[PDB]
């Protein structure tokens, strides 16, 4: 199986390309696409080596830094454009996607803010439309800005099968322990989660092997595929487990979990993790919904040997709708402050359905 | 049995005394992965996936932490004795500062616990090895010329030379590439090889480059995955650096330096040119012991009476030597005891290893 990946607008290439620098460098693989002689699954997101990229002004200063060799503002001009470009760009993705030995997925990384907030809503339906058994996973980054941030939330609730990273969450760790009061700062915290967040399919591991097992084990429905991320530090896993719960680190600016995923790049001790999750369930550190048996799933990992306890937590927590009543609030306040501009109360309305499917999923009788 | 352990800068001789060889030779390297160390052989064999250390890259030990595991090799993996069950003759290079004599005696005494300890010279050695107690005698892999009269090396006049084996070898990488073949990569074990048996010292280095210029009488095969190459003038080419460095780019060759004679007393340099000996794996090339004779012949009185020595044998004549002198009985006496070091301390060496 493999993974294509798409990076959309100017947030796509640099965090993508943060996160290819982080990656060459995890694995024995120099700048200049040649192996370095100095186990680790690589065949998912490099072609026999180059990167399975498909990028979309940025993209000379991609040409002129030392990697050369690994290769409007308003939401209807990126929709309009990627209409009149259609058979161009989907010419190199269709070579890219035959030319694989057997395609698994769409990772795409941008952010809903102007062109890749409407190039990225093109593509979204066109992906779906020529191949449905594909899945899409989007590493979307949150910030006329209130108008071009739900309209791609209309095509991220029903085309995408599958991370929100939002800047101002990022913003506040910035300034807490990192001191910087800028983008090339931030990057590097991003890019740490994204190489984090793929860590089970780089090394052969007991589960998790496949991108939709990691998918279908947090999502319950269809409809609730937003997760949100956590990763400490910046020791026993007792010590790991109960930092990823404190929401001094969520990156997320009544509510409870649906399901949890503990990604342990460690060398811990593996029969310990056993006693960490009984202590959770003594102390109630996390509540989780009522009427559907949750459970919370821990996996260990192996770092690279040419690349200390480390730890991720995927997370799909109900509070993720209070984002979207800050995005819709604001919305009707420009509504009323100003060819039919039906597409936008259209959007309005979908949005809407989602938030009250999160407020119903905390309830005993969530089902019908 | 005593033990005797020849640390040398690219291979490590070890054996009990008494014996005629040594009963192993490693690669001197230590290996961490880029098992937790792996030292000799495997470091080499698996090199790959380490990080390879020379910690006595040019005779001189310069991290005590890697030598420290390569005698821990020694004794535990190559000759499967616990060191302190038995007496242990170490050897050292010509010129090895004070203070490293006093760290190889602390820590043969400290850590390995041994019952008893001596550091010899090697070139000291292999003169013993060669029945004699005066002379001058040593080529090997990383780096000597030392005049030696009564058993006592003379400092003064002992001369160092950077170039040693593994420059020839990487010359001789060098030269076939230039014939049109290509050795570049650690390739290097392969022309080690065909230096060490197919090159030789030309008597006459012209002569013998208008011969291999007009006729194939000079060339021989070596034989690769099967394919047969051709070795011509480089054969001799390549040990001529010994005499002329230059071809290096290394501003005097080895029968120069042995100005070594010229700096000791004038009443025992007859001696010396009479007992020139070689030693070390760099001086067995075929040729090596008359191109030497005729070489010092020119740079010597007429009168002088020269003679070059070159035992069959000099590629283990250290540790031979240390074999010899461990099982000599008047030998005995001069081991120092945990006693004597428990006594005196680290710097007794100087006294009783002079």
């Amino acid at each position: 199986r493999e993974i294509i990946t798409l990076q959309l607008g100017q947030c796509g290439n640099q965090i993508g390309f943060e996160f290819w620098k982080q990656l060459c460098a995890e694995h024995g693989i120099s700048p200049e696409g040649i192996v370095e002689e100095f186990t680790d699954r690589k065949d998912v997101f490099f072609y026999q080596y180059i990167p399975r990229a498909v990028l979309l002004r940025v993209i000379h200063s991609i040409l002129n830094s030392p990697y050369a060799k690994l290769y409007g503002n308003n939401w209807a001009s990126g929709f309009s454009q990627g209409e009149k470009i259609h058979e161009d760009i989907f010419d190199i993705i269709d070579r890219e996607a035959d030319g694989s030995d057997s395609l698994e997925g769409f990772v795409l990384c941008h952010s809903i803010a102007g062109t890749g907030s409407g190039l990225g809503s093109y593509l979204l339906e066109r992906l779906n439309d020529r191949y449905p058994k594909k899945l899409v996973q989007t590493y979307s980054v949150f910030p006329v800005q209130p108008y071009n941030s739900l309209l791609t939330l209309k095509r991220l609730t029903q085309n995408a099968d599958c991370v929100v990273l939002d800047n101002t969450a990022l913003n506040r760790i910035a300034t807490d322990r990192l001191h910087i009061q800028s983008f090339s700062q931030i990057n590097q915290l991003v890019s740490t989660i994204m190489s984090a967040s793929t860590t089970t399919l780089r090394y052969p591991g007991y589960m998790n092997n496949d991108l939709i097992g990691l998918i279908a084990s947090l999502i319950p429905t269809p409809r609730l595929h937003f997760l949100m991320t956590g990763y400490t530090p910046l020791t026993t896993v007792l010590d790991v487990m109960r930092r990823l719960l404190q929401p001094k680190n969520v990156m997320v600016s009544n509510h409870c979990y649906i399901a949890i995923l503990n990604i342990i790049q460690g060398e811990v001790d593996p029969t310990q993790v056993h006693k960490s999750l009984q202590r959770i369930r003594e102390r109630k550190l996390a509540n989780f919904i009522p009427w559907g048996p949750a459970s919370i799933q821990v996996a260990l990992s192996r770092k690279s040997p040419y690349l200390r306890v480390s730890g991720l937590m995927m997370a799909n927590h109900t509070s993720i709708s209070s984002l979207f009543e800050r995005t819709c609030r604001q919305y009707d306040k420009l509504r009323k402050r100003e060819d039919n501009f039906d597409e936008m109360d259209t959007s309005r309305e979908i949005v809407q359905q989602l938030i009250d499917e999160y407020h119903a999923a905390t309830r005993p009788d969530y089902i019908s | 049995a005593a033990l005797v352990v020849d640390n040398g800068s690219g291979m490590c001789k070890a054996g009990f005394a008494g014996d005629d060889a040594p009963r192993a030779v490693f690669p001197s390297i230590v290996g961490r992965p880029r098992k937790d160390s792996y030292v000799g052989d495997e470091a080499q064999s698996k090199r790959g996936i380490l990080t390879l250390k020379y910690p006595i890259e040019h005779g001189i030990v310069t991290n005590w932490d890697d030598m420290e595991k390569i005698w821990h090799h020694t004794f535990y993996n190559e000759l499967r004795v616990a060191p302190e069950e038995h007496p242990v003759l170490l050897t050292e290079a010509p010129l090895n500062p004070k203070a490293n004599r006093e760290k190889m005696t602390q820590i043969m005494f400290e850590t390995f616990n041994t019952p008893a300890m001596y550091v010899a010279i090697q070139a000291v050695l292999s003169l013993y090895a060669s029945g004699r107690t005066t002379g001058i005698v040593d080529s090997g892999d990383g780096v000597h010329t030392v005049p030696i009269y009564e058993g006592y090396a003379l400092p003064h006049a002992i001369l160092r030379l950077d170039l040693a084996g593994r420059d020839l070898t990487d010359y001789l990488m060098k030269i076939l590439t230039e014939r049109g073949y290509s050795f570049t990569t650690t390739e290097r074990e392969i022309v080690r090889d065909i230096k060490e048996k197919l090159c030789y010292v030309a008597l006459d280095f012209e002569q013998e480059m208008a011969t291999a210029a007009s006729s194939s009488s000079l060339e021989k095969s070596y034989e690769l995955d099967g394919q047969v190459i051709t070795i011509g003038n480089e054969r001799f080419r390549c040990p001529e650096a010994l005499f002329q460095p230059s071809f290096l780019g290394m501003e005097c060759g080895i029968h120069e330096t042995t100005n070594s004679i010229m700096k000791c007393d004038v009443d025992i340099r007859k001696d010396l040119y009479a007992n020139t000996v070689l030693s070390g794996g760099t001086t067995m090339y075929p040729g090596i012991a008359d191109r030497m004779q005729k070489e010092i012949t020119a740079l010597a009185p007429s009168t002088m009476k020269i003679k070059i020595i070159a035992p069959p044998e000099r590629k283990y004549s250290v540790w031979i030597g240390g074999s010899i002198l461990a099982s000599l009985s008047t030998f005995q006496q001069m081991w120092i005891s945990k006693q004597e070091y428990d006594e005196s301390g680290p710097s007794i060496v100087h006294r009783k290893c002079f």
